[PDB]
RNA sequence: GCGGGGGGAACCUGGGGAACUGAAACAUCUCAGUACCCAGAGGAGAGGAAAGAGAAAUCGACUCCCUGAGUAGCGGCGAGC
RNA sequence: AAGCUGUUGGGAAGCAGCGCCAGAGAGGGUGAAAGCCCCGUAGGCGAAAGGUGGGGGGAUAGGUGAGGGUACCCGAGUACCCCGUGGUUCGUGGAGCCAUGGGGGAAUCUGGGCGGACCACCGCCUAAGGCUAAGUACUCCGGGUGACCGAUAGCGCACCAGUACCGUGAGGGAAAGGUGAAAAGAACCCCGGGAGGGGAGUGAAAUAGAGCCUGAAACCGUGGGCUUACAAGCAGUCACGGCCCCGCAAGGGGUUGUGGCGUGCCUAUUGAAGCAUGAGCCGGCGACUCACGGUCGUGGGCGAGCUUAAGCCGUUGAGGC
RNA sequence: GCGGUAGGGGAGCGUUCCCGAUGCCGAUGAAGGCCGACCCGCGAGGGCGGCUGGAGGUAAGGGAAGUGCGAAUGCCGGCA
RNA sequence: GAAAUUGAACUGGCCGUGAAGAUGCGGCCUACCCGUGGCAGGACGAAAAGACCCCGUGGAGCUUUACUGCAGCCUGGUGU
RNA sequence: CUGACUGCGAGGCCUGCAAGCCGAGCAGGGGCGAAAGCCGGGCCUAGUGAACCGGUGGUCCCGUGUGGAAGGGCCAUCGA
């Protein structure tokens, strides 16, 4: 097969509309024949009429920041057991880091439906369903400690 | 990549100006007087389009009623027998049998005055 | 596809290969588009009515000039002024996703090898770094100058002795992608050459 | 360049998890002086909005 | 006796330092330590061997790039940064 | 490195014939389209003198140990605190740390700063002296390369340009490239004061004659065909007729005599033929882009997964990690 | 079923540039220009014929924009 | 041997009509083709993107017991 | 005598937004009546103000190495 034609498969038309002619987008040009169609308009997105915005509404999320700001802490990554009982062997959070499932969120803790395989599993923290669905199988030892 | 105007602009004027000879005064050398006198000529021109079945028929309809006044009626007269007699012959137009042979025009004023009434 | 056919001093035996049946042209177009758009390269430049060498004064009061309305002579309603909305120097590549690259060099080394015009080699006896023994060695693969041929090895004296013909293109293994296979109706390569092209992907 | 996110929009609302947004129900900060227990339980919830609900979405969106 | 002086397209450091404009007015803020003036530097300059980072009993001079991140935060908690 | 013959042409590199080199089939010139005609190209070779030169090699300057005891030292109007401010994401905020104009004013390891007011505890670090390449930025200069310009473009300037010219001055700021392969640049005769032409001659071409290739439009003229001096017109249109012209034929081209009809173009407008706006006419320049980040749609790759960024390796339009 | 401004949608034409190009077309004459009552398309436009001109041009199929002018008391030049 | 100006012109009167103020529309009347010398009624004649008026959350100059600032002066503590 | 209750709220009215308005019924605990039942203020339609900012009380919260504290959040109520 050779240049000629493996051109694109009958969809994908380049054809960006050129509005500066006598038919087609004439004059005006684009969707503009008014005014204050020139530079550009205030924003809208939440902008505009002087009025008031949507603004009326107010902060309820509070504890918004203080000045050292953010407060590093262990960041809990769930994981449903379902997703889980793909694999099966005995599970530590490298296992589930390597699968796909975790992202080093670091602090693990399955949880949620699905169905228990009998393998075992390290965690940093367990569920009530998912420790009872998983009692109803196999082994379980709790965190490391940090 | 760069793109003059190029050959385009003058190719397109000379088009239009092709149409312009014919033309009084600068409305035939200038392209653009050029560009309206032939917008108000094709618009003339359609117009027009129509207009010549109105005037034929006009023509025809009063050479019709002069020749049909010679025998004696009127074209009311004559095309209120002409189609009660059930001739739907003759497209106005055709009778033009005033001219060239009359002789069968009589003969038609007779079958039109017989039928109607 | 699979029986493809394999050249050496003793005989013309076969071997089989991977290579998918089914090939979209459309990805083809991708990935070739791909690769003349990143060996493009921006440099097309203009200048704005600020990138002009002219003064920035009023050329005159426009109140009770009779005249027009204009400021300075740098805008672009000006001739040899500024220009409208130029080309400006720009990075015309992107990353297309490797797994459509390999895919597309898979398939078109296997419409290639389709159509038959594939051929394994490992004899080589336009040994030194010459023309005219390239040239007797092709004779004999029936290669002919018919078909443009792209060659492909590790050996570069059959690199400099292929490279000078206008019927053949010059190629390393590594060099191997789909634009260059499009190009010649013909594809002859080395066994380790196809052994490393299966190494990307087999 | 790169849009920065509308920081009053994120501290007073929140974007549901299908796609919907929510906010606190105004009118019960200010205006209280003896009104009725009615009023400051349905005002103590949140609710949703309507078409500027979707003018809202834009104003986050790395978020 | 050794050295200095002046120049150099842009780049660099330091000493000074705006307003239009933005907020659909405007004064906090914004444009911005940007324009510019001045001094000084060299093929670069600045920076640089912790009285540091900040949560791991962890890192181990400085500079530059990607990511962190439009996150932490800042803000007539507005514009915006 | 590798070319001769025939052929057409004013001229061959075209055409036809057989043939040759290629680690060179990039390109440029040669009267037209050359791998082999010239300059080059692939691939190699080269410095008495100057510059550069840890990449390598030598040399020096320099640096290298354990335990005990003693109370000597360890950067001052400094630390620290307060007043007024700067820097940091920090606009006084619960406002720390670093920086310091004003005031008070220490300690020398049982010392002192700091980890976001302050306190305790737990930890990190040694202030008030200084030096340092590399990785980074830029482009006056040199080279390479363009899905960059082709003389209104591209640097303002392809050309005797920051010139002419303008302004007291700072400053402003242009236009203007083209004979032909070769000047062979037209002797001599003729008209003319010259200018300018007519022969003649050169040349493929002089409709390449010297601001000279190609020579568009407005505009100005000459000749010719048709037409007009009782006719009321956005200048056209439809109809028939006459004169003129190309064609066997039928038809067609040009013009306009009479007859029917007919309130320019753009814009701004409730509304224009408007006594509302803009255009003397012609040619060229001229206006919805790009970058990053979103949002729906859309063509594909993959799929509980998908995709890499800087960079490194490779190559010199080769991609891979 | 088909009047149509603002506006939305669909399908196309031409200009420059790249792949297709170590190609094909071009002195038996390229691009450009002038002319036409001829051919094709609804149209933007494409093609042929005569003349001029003298060295370039670029298919089918795709790619990228300094891409189409009649007006801005627009800009530059030329001429009434 | 210029100039402003100039959409194009084959540019008449009345009565009506119409964005109400028509050489261009309708109706009627008038008028052989081209110029020279004069007048200035019309072409809302030329000239200046109205100096009057209004609008713009335009600009600038001035005012004061408009607001907030700054210089300058008065003033307590402190260093000298 | 104190239902001028707390924890809610099916379903609507009106409505661009926000906002305003009607409300059966469920759980807790009480009022009046023998009971049936009625009570989430007044025959009804005006008697009012998003947000930002701060005051006060309260509490399952956060609180920058850890323990406190400063500060902040939430609930209640206050400054037009
Ligand atoms: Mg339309
Ligand atoms: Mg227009
Ligand atoms: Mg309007
Ligand atoms: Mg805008
Ligand atoms: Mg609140
Ligand atoms: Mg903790
Ligand atoms: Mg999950
Ligand atoms: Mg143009
Ligand atoms: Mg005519
Ligand atoms: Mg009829
Ligand atoms: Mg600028
Ligand atoms: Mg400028
Ligand atoms: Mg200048
Ligand atoms: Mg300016
Ligand atoms: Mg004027
Ligand atoms: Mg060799
Ligand atoms: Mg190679
Ligand atoms: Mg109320
Ligand atoms: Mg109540
Ligand atoms: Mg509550
Ligand atoms: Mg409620
Ligand atoms: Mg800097
Ligand atoms: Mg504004
Ligand atoms: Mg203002
Ligand atoms: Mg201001
Ligand atoms: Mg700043
Ligand atoms: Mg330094
Ligand atoms: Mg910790
Ligand atoms: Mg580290
Ligand atoms: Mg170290
Ligand atoms: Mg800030
Ligand atoms: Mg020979
Ligand atoms: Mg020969
Ligand atoms: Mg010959
Ligand atoms: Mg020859
Ligand atoms: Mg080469
Ligand atoms: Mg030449
Ligand atoms: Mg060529
Ligand atoms: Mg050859
Ligand atoms: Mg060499
Ligand atoms: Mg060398
Ligand atoms: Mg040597
Ligand atoms: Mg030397
Ligand atoms: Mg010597
Ligand atoms: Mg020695
Ligand atoms: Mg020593
Ligand atoms: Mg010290
Ligand atoms: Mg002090
Ligand atoms: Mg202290
Ligand atoms: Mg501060
Ligand atoms: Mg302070
Ligand atoms: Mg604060
Ligand atoms: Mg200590
Ligand atoms: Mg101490
Ligand atoms: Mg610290
Ligand atoms: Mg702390
Ligand atoms: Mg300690
Ligand atoms: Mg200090
Ligand atoms: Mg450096
Ligand atoms: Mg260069
Ligand atoms: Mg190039
Ligand atoms: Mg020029
Ligand atoms: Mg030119
Ligand atoms: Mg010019
Ligand atoms: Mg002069
Ligand atoms: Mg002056
Ligand atoms: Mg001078
Ligand atoms: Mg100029
Ligand atoms: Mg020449
Ligand atoms: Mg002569
Ligand atoms: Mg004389
Ligand atoms: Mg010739
Ligand atoms: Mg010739
Ligand atoms: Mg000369
Ligand atoms: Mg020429
Ligand atoms: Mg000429
Ligand atoms: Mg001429
Ligand atoms: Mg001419
Ligand atoms: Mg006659
Ligand atoms: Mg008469
Ligand atoms: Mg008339
Ligand atoms: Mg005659
Ligand atoms: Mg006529
Ligand atoms: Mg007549
Ligand atoms: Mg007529
Ligand atoms: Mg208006
Ligand atoms: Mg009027
Ligand atoms: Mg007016
Ligand atoms: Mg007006
Ligand atoms: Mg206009
Ligand atoms: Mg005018
Ligand atoms: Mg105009
Ligand atoms: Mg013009
Ligand atoms: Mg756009
Ligand atoms: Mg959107
Ligand atoms: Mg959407
Ligand atoms: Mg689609
Ligand atoms: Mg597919
Ligand atoms: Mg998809
Ligand atoms: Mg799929
Ligand atoms: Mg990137
Ligand atoms: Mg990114
Ligand atoms: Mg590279
Ligand atoms: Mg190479
Ligand atoms: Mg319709
Ligand atoms: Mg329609
Ligand atoms: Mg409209
Ligand atoms: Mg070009
Ligand atoms: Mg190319
Ligand atoms: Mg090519
Ligand atoms: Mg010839
Ligand atoms: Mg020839
Ligand atoms: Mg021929
Ligand atoms: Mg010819
Ligand atoms: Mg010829
Ligand atoms: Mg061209
Ligand atoms: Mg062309
Ligand atoms: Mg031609
Ligand atoms: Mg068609
Ligand atoms: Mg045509
Ligand atoms: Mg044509
Ligand atoms: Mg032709
Ligand atoms: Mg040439
Ligand atoms: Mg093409
Ligand atoms: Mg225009
Ligand atoms: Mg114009
Ligand atoms: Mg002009
Ligand atoms: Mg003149
Ligand atoms: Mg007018
Ligand atoms: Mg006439
Ligand atoms: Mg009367
Ligand atoms: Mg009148
Ligand atoms: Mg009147
Ligand atoms: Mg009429
Ligand atoms: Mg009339
Ligand atoms: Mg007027
Ligand atoms: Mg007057
Ligand atoms: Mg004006
Ligand atoms: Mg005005
Ligand atoms: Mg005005
Ligand atoms: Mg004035
Ligand atoms: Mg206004
Ligand atoms: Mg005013
Ligand atoms: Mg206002
Ligand atoms: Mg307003
Ligand atoms: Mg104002
Ligand atoms: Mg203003
Ligand atoms: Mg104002
Ligand atoms: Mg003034
Ligand atoms: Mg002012
Ligand atoms: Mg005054
Ligand atoms: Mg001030
Ligand atoms: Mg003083
Ligand atoms: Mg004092
Ligand atoms: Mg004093
Ligand atoms: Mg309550
Ligand atoms: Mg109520
Ligand atoms: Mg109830
Ligand atoms: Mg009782
Ligand atoms: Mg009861
Ligand atoms: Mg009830
Ligand atoms: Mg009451
Ligand atoms: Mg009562
Ligand atoms: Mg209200
Ligand atoms: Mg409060
Ligand atoms: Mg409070
Ligand atoms: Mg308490
Ligand atoms: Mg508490
Ligand atoms: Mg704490
Ligand atoms: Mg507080
Ligand atoms: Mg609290």
């Amino acid at each position: 097969d050779l240049r000629p034609n493996p051109g694109a498969n009958k969809r994908r038309k380049r054809v960006g509309r050129g509005p500066g002619s006598g038919h087609g987008k004439t004059a005006t040009r684009g969707h503009k024949g008014q005014k204050s169609r020139s530079g550009g308009l205030k924003d809208p997105r939440r902008f505009e009429g002087g009025r008031s915005t949507t603004l009326m509404r107010l902060p309820k999320r509070g504890m918004q920041g203080q000045v050292p700001g953010e407060i590093k802490r262990p960041r809990y990554q769930g994981v449903n057991l379902k997703d889980l009982a793909r694999f099966e062997g005995e599970v530590t959070p490298e296992l589930l880091v390597r699968a796909g499932l975790l992202k080093k969120g670091y602090r693990l803790k399955i949880l949620g439906e699905g169905e228990a395989k009998p393998l075992k599993v390290v965690a940093h923290a367990f569920s009530k369903s998912a420790l009872e669905k998983l009692k109803a199988a196999g082994g379980e030892p709790v965190l490391l400690e940090a | 990549p760069r793109a003059k105007t190029g050959v385009v602009r003058r190719r397109k004027h000379k088009k239009i100006l092709k149409l312009a000879k014919g033309y009084w005064g600068l409305r035939s050398k200038s392209f653009r007087k050029a560009r309206e006198t032939l917008f108000a000529a094709g618009n003339y021109a359609y117009a027009h389009r129509k207009r010549r079945k109105r005037d034929f028929r006009r023509l025809w309809i009063v050479r019709i009623n002069a020749a049909c006044r010679q025998h004696g009626l009127n074209y009311s007269t004559f095309i209120h027998g002409l189609k009660k007699a059930g001739i739907e012959v003759d497209r106005k137009n055709l009778a033009d049998l005033a001219v060239r042979e009359p002789q069968v025009f009589a003969e038609l004023v007779e079958r039109a005055k017989a039928a109607q009434g | 596809m699979y029986q493809i056919p394999v050249l050496s001093p003793s005989g013309r035996r076969e071997l089989a290969a991977d290579l998918p049946a089914e090939i979209n042209p459309h990805l083809l177009w991708e990935v070739v588009r791909w690769q003349l758009a990143k060996r493009r390269r921006g440099t097309a430049s203009t200048k704005t009515r600020g990138e002009v060498a002219y003064s920035g004064r009023k050329i005159w009061p426009q109140k009770h000039t009779g005249r027009a309305r204009h400021g300075d002579i740098g805008a672009p309603i000006f001739v040899g002024g500024g220009v409208v909305f130029g080309p400006k120097p720009r990075d015309y590549s992107y990353t297309l996703p490797k797994k459509v690259r390999k895919k597309g060099l898979a398939m078109a080394v296997a419409d290639r090898a389709r159509e038959g015009k594939l051929l394994l080699v490992e004899a080589f006896a336009g040994v030194n770094g010459k023309t005219k023994e390239f040239l007797a060695w092709a004779k004999e693969a029936g290669l002919d100058g018919s078909e443009s041929v792209l060659l492909v090895t590790g050996n570069e004296l059959v690199r400099r002795a292929a490279r000078n013909l206008p019927w053949v293109v010059t190629l390393a293994p590594e060099g191997l992608n789909v634009y260059d296979i499009v190009r010649t109706e013909r594809l002859v390569m080395d066994l380790d050459a196809w052994e490393v092209f299966q190494n990307r992907i087999g | 360049p790169k849009m920065k996110t509308h920081k009053g929009a994120k501290k007073r609302v929140k974007i549901t998890a299908s796609g919907k947004v929510v906010a606190m129900k105004t009118g019960k900060r200010h205006l209280n002086w003896q009104k009725s227990g009615k009023e400051i339980r349905q005002k103590g919830r949140k609710f949703v909005l309507a078409k500027p609900e979707a003018e809202r979405i834009k104003l986050l969106l790395p978020y």
